[PDB]
């Protein structure tokens, strides 16, 4: 049934996209939304949020099970993952446990803040899109009423103005808000992965027993949204 | 609560409906067009 | 947020708009009255 | 005929599914569906029956998964710390699972009326754009009205009641598991059946059940 | 206008959703507590204060006061009677809050069923377009659903919930006053000072306007 | 003119709002709230700066504000410091609760007015639709429905909510004036010089809302 | 008539918003909010990097910013840590208070503008519907309704709400800068290593919205 749900969701997104595309009506909505958003976020912050969203949509997060397998491999011994490699280098160069904990917690908080900022930017976009669609619709109505010449053109031109409103909704509920929700999900996934990596690195550095730390990692896997999958 | 723009949405919807009421104030009913509309709507709702 | 009466109002207003579009779809408008209305709108909006 | 019904169902249901899958993974959604199905075709165990069973084992010293876990953990683990920790962990797991299911269905019920409004706008745009083809405005009004109706029915008569039933099931399961944990603690401490029976009486009329008394 | 079908639709839908939320016994308890809060009147705090002052002078109609007296007579300390009275107060507060919740749920579910019923009526009318002159009046009956919901959501259910909350506050005040009087009685404090203390509760969080 | 006046519409809106509000407030509480609103609108609060000057004006000697009148009355009767403090704090709490209850009354009125507007416009729409064979003479029929909605919106936004907001503003002004007199009355009982109190009296004058003025 | 409609719509929207807001805030409060909005819109906040550089500059030796000048004056007067810390915290709280009140004022404007738009729309629509048989009256009424809705929406979404958001952003920036100045002054009074305090203050550069790396 997973394939059926994926196909129906993709088909709904596709039909909404062809309803979206037409060029000017979306342009008004996006221009107004961008203008209002840039009063709260700088241009650099907006591009950072767009980069975070692109990374979260194109690339996939590392599975926690493979992370556990690698962690136990290194624990029994004594990596493509960037955070894992950084932690390994920090612990192998020679440092106290407190320094490693501080560095890893700082990186975790940095990633959490970046994903929260991206979520905030896209939620602001979702909040402000329908208002701008409505403003464009009202401007179109004013133009249509001040250029009222043919009854046969009352219908179609009206439908053009209302089109702007539609786009706002189609952008608010199906583009920006889903992107923010996906960013929140990616934040949760990356926080779980980095917390697992930090715990494993501390266990390896502190020479803890592999069995108890493995059980600890399973306990970490058996919480959050992941509870529904067990 | 509701989205902050729902007040403007209700405003716009009411404005459009009242413009249509104004348009109907000086309209004239057509029986053949009504029959065509009724047939099309019967076809649409699966009747 | 906004009170839910506003949402009920919006839903009802969109419903009425839909039905009035249906009503005017099979209605024929007077051309002289339409010209008068259009002129009045043009003068009012500038 | 079929086209407009399929288009309205597409808009509403597919938009809701796409938004929720953006929120929740497919496995989590299937877990929420499993939880809802279990909560709809299985009555929760009566707390009075649980008290009767607890005092039955207390007097001497099945048919419940938590009870089986409790007796299996007591028959081997003599210390009370590990047993209490495991029981609390199971309680927290059940609470989290029910909360996640409620969240999934609440997300569905929140997103459905938005799709209904979008479908209404699409049908309105089509009807206004044509306004002279009888065969074109019949389908458009059908799409708009059916999207609004389907959104309202799914949000208010399907998804929100399912979330509310999941919350009720969460409360009932939490109360039953707390009763079982307290009974296990009592049988660990060798408490008298009468004092624990009186101690669970205030547990009985907790929250929702206070109206019956 | 009056339509049995529309009010039946609204009431049935609201009842179905509430029965999905609460149970039938809880719904009956909420109806009973609402009826008791409507058809009965809470005892005025002045009469309660006068009764406690009279009892202090001599050393009984309210059930809470009767329970307090019965707990006081059989040589019981302050802690046990205070705990029992606090438990009773908490139980009454919980019952009133649950009734408020039930009627609030009815209030937010009524207009949605009104809208659903009017949409179903609209679909049924549009699928049977025969006479133009009957298109106008048709929505009337359909709209009779929505109106009903609005009325039930603003003239019946929410007012009943607010009345239940007000009765909850009044009962909490009365029971706290009775508990304070009982605690003063077991201490054997002077009637005048306890009278002043109980009259200090007359300007509570809602009675200040009447002063 | 006559297009904005309808007896049935205003009857529906006002009767519904009153009936719903009386489900939470007795008639006496409503009249107390109306008296509060009249006092707050037809009278202006005494200036806190003018209060400070008057308090130290009578300090060296040892009257318009009734609170300070009560304070000097208890001072003349010579009660203890605890008695004066308790009485003045009780009066302050009574005034604060009374203003808060008036604000709650008017907020309930403003919350229930547009719901009755929606109900009345639904009634008007039903009446319009039951008598529309053709969509020609439905303008003035929609006029009364939109009139009920307009009554609800105007009453909610420009009458009831501003009164509730003005009552909150009056409470803040009253609270600051009440605290100034209480501290000033205690100073006179102690016997301090007029100048020592003025050093700390004005420290918190720009408190909360007033912070924007500076 | 054409300019009469625009004047009537602007009067309705702006006058109603002003009347409703002035019942919530004093005129002095409104003018203070206007002044703080103008300050936040016509002036760029000081970069925390320049503040850090200047702070380590004076720490090595142990001033355009007013808060920094006040902190330096407090330090040079031989006062204890508690008094200076309390005074700086009081100034920070005062700035937070002014910015929050300005944000509240402009938010109040933001929610009152669409209500006035709705009121004007209802007035214009009633005037249009009642005067159906006079073409000269349906025009200005339609124009008043449409333009009052448009002006309400534009003012609420493109003027007042963005101004409130800008005020909140400036509040966050000012709070961060003043906290940085407080920490630098406390470190200077303690006499810590310039590199340690430089690193500690640079730790502040990834706080909140500053994650644009
Ligand atoms: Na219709
Ligand atoms: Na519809």
């Amino acid at each position: 049934l997973a394939t059926l749900l994926g196909l129906i969701g993709g088909f709904a997104f596709v039909i909404m996209a062809m309803v979206l595309g037409d060029v000017t009506s979306i342009l008004i909505v996006v221009g107004g939304s961008i203008f209002v958003v840039l009063m709260k976020f700088t241009m650099g912050q907006f591009f950072g949020a767009t980069k975070i969203a692109g990374k979260a949509f194109m690339f996939k997060a590392d599975e926690p099970e493979d992370l556990i397998a690698k962690i136990v491999e290194m624990a029994d011994a004594a990596i493509n993952n960037t955070f894992m490699q950084k932690g390994i280098d920090l612990l192998v160069d020679g440092h106290d446990a407190d320094v490693v904990r501080a560095a890893l917690k700082k990186d975790i908080a940095l990633t959490d803040e970046r994903h929260t900022q991206g979520t905030g930017v896209f939620r602001a976009f979702g909040d402000v899109a329908p208002a701008m669609g409505m403003i464009g619709t009202l401007v179109g109505l004013v133009a249509m009423l001040s250029n009222m010449d043919d009854p046969k053109a009352i219908g179609p031109a009206m439908a053009v103005a209302l089109l702007t409103t539609l786009y706002g909704a189609i952008l608010s509920n199906m583009v920006f808000f889903p992107i923010a929700d996906k960013l929140s999900l990616r934040r949760d996934q990356e926080t779980l992965n980095r917390r697992l990596i930090m715990d494993g690195v501390l266990a390896i550095q502190d020479g803890q027993n592999p069995r108890v730390i493995d059980s600890y990692l399973k306990n970490y896997l058996n919480e959050g949204k992941r509870a529904l999958e067990i | 609560g509701l989205p902050l723009w729902m007040g403007t949405f209700a405003d716009l919807m009411s404005l459009l409906m009242c413009f249509f009421v104004l348009l109907l104030s000086f309209s004239e009913m057509d029986v053949l067009k009504f029959k065509q509309i009724a047939g099309s709507m019967k076809f649409a709702f699966g009747v």
